[PDB]
């Protein structure tokens, strides 16, 4: 689970502390990413 | 004289052609693989590459 303002950094070459420190994406093809929203299931 | 002059200039120009910055973002390889990140360097190097 991420932050909001994360979804731009889940790339291959994306510039931050999210991605570059926890985890970054291959520079390769990537299959891909899905999301939605866990405003009832966490929101700590 | 002109087989040994045309051959010279011949290599001359070819080494010349290193200066080109064949409408990449710069000449010299160190430069451009240093300050631009991984993805934009492989495309850089891919035209200066071709």
């Amino acid at each position: 689970v991420i932050r909001g303002d994360e979804v731009r950094q889940i790339a291959p070459g994306q510039t931050g502390k999210i991605a570059d420190y926890n985890y970054k994406l291959p520079d390769d093809f990537t299959g891909c990413v899905i999301a939605w929203n866990s405003n009832n299931l966490d929101s700590y | 004289q002109d087989v040994v002059n045309q051959n010279a200039q011949a290599l001359n120009t070819l080494v010349k052609q290193l200066s080109s910055n064949f409408g990449a973002i710069s000449s010299v390889l160190n430069d451009i693989l240093s300050r631009l990140d991984p993805p934009e360097a492989e495309v850089q190097i891919d035209r200066l590459i071709t």
